[PDB]
């Protein structure tokens, strides 16, 4: 739910009607297919919250 | 508040229960059906009275 904004440098997810930016994790996004067919797509990290829980 | 028209239309798929990736992955298809349906609506009035 929401939209991928950029403050100029980094990318965020906000709700659509009020600017509160979150870090793009894997629990506020969903994947679908490869990054080939979407017309206009940026490369930015999507932080998995599990991966810094092994340590 | 301005918003790019693919990203506007994806919100409008998301408002009818179709997820947002259905728009982008078929975007050039959806634009082509859209243009061919507005091209068809002149002819539905420039014809049958």
């Amino acid at each position: 739910e929401g939209v991928f904004v950029s403050n100029g440098t980094h990318w965020f997810v906000t709700q659509r009607n009020f600017y509160e930016p979150q870090i793009i994790t894997t629990d506020n996004t969903f994947v679908s297919g490869n990054c080939d067919v979407v017309i206009g797509i940026v490369n930015n990290t999507v932080y998995d919250p599990l991966q810094p829980e092994l340590d | 508040l301005q918003i790019p028209f693919p990203m506007q239309m994806a919100y409008r798929f998301n408002g009818i229960g179709v997820t947002q990736n259905v728009l982008y992955e078929n975007q050039k298809l959806i634009a082509n059906q859209f243009n061919s349906a507005i091209g068809k609506i002149q002819d539905s009035l420039s014809s049958t009275p």
